[PDB]
C-alpha cells in the first residue's frame, strides 16, 4: 500500500552532434597586372640605339652608288 | 510502502557540433597576359624621319651627299 | 490502510543527441598572380632593322633613277 514516490529527475543531456563540415576553399586570385607594353618614348630610344649600332652597315650602302 | 515514482522527463538534447572551420584559401591567380608589343606601322611612325636623317648625316660625312630632302 | 509514499522514481532517459556543427565559412580568395612579361624590345629592333635596309636601298634606286631621268 500507498502513493507512488515523487518524480524522478531529468534526464541527462543527449550526445553532442558531430563537427560540422569544413568550408569550401576560396577561389583563385585573379591574374596578375599585364606587362608593360612600349611607350612612344622607349620605341624612339631602341630606334636610336639600332641606327647608332649600324653607322658602319649604313655608311657600306652609302658609297654603293659607286 | 507505494511503488516508485514515475521516471522524470527527458533530459535536454545535446549540444549542437563543433563549427566546420573556414575553408582553404584558393590558389595565387595565374600571370597576367604579356604586354603587347607595338605594331610596326607605329614604329614606322615613330623611327622613319630619324633613321633619315642619320642617313643623310652620314652621307655628307661621307662627302656622298644624297637627293635633297623634304624642306 | 496506506504504507508511505514510494521512493522518487528513476532518471528519464537522456535528451536526443544533438545536431551536426554548423557549416564552415568559405575559404578566402588566394592572392594576385604575379606580373605579366613585359614587351621586350625585340620587335622594335625587327622593324627599325626593316626600315634601315629598306631606306639604304632606296639610296641605290634614286641614284641610278637621277642618272636616268625616271625618278
Amino acid at each position: 500500500s500507498g502513493p507512488p514516490g515523487p518524480p524522478g529527475p531529468p534526464g541527462p543531456p543527449g550526445a553532442r552532434g558531430q563537427a560540422g563540415v569544413m568550408g569550401f576553399p576560396g577561389p583563385p586570385g585573379p591574374p596578375g597586372p599585364p606587362g608593360r607594353a612600349p611607350t612612344d618614348q622607349h620605341i624612339k630610344q631602341v630606334c636610336m640605339r639600332v641606327i647608332q649600332e649600324h653607322f658602319a652597315e649604313m655608311a657600306a650602302s652609302l658609297k654603293r652608288p659607286d | 510502502s507505494g511503488p516508485p515514482g514515475p521516471p522524470g522527463p527527458p533530459g535536454p538534447p545535446g549540444a549542437r557540433g563543433q563549427a566546420g572551420v573556414m575553408g582553404f584559401p584558393g590558389p595565387p591567380g595565374p600571370p597576367g597576359p604579356p604586354g603587347k608589343e607595338a605594331s610596326e606601322q607605329r614604329i614606322r611612325e615613330l623611327c622613319g624621319g630619324m633613321i633619315s636623317e642619320q642617313i643623310a648625316q652620314l652621307a655628307a660625312h661621307l662627302r656622298k651627299p644624297l637627293a635633297p630632302g623634304s624642306i | 490502510g496506506s504504507g508511505p509514499p514510494g521512493p522518487p522514481g528513476p532518471p528519464g532517459p537522456p535528451g536526443a543527441r544533438g545536431e551536426p556543427g554548423n557549416i564552415g565559412f568559405p575559404g578566402p580568395p588566394g592572392p594576385p598572380g604575379p606580373p605579366g612579361r613585359d614587351a621586350t624590345d625585340q620587335h622594335i629592333v625587327d622593324v627599325a632593322l626593316k626600315m634601315l635596309q629598306e631606306q639604304l636601298a632606296e639610296v641605290a634606286v634614286s641614284a641610278k633613277r637621277e642618272a636616268l631621268g625616271a625618278v
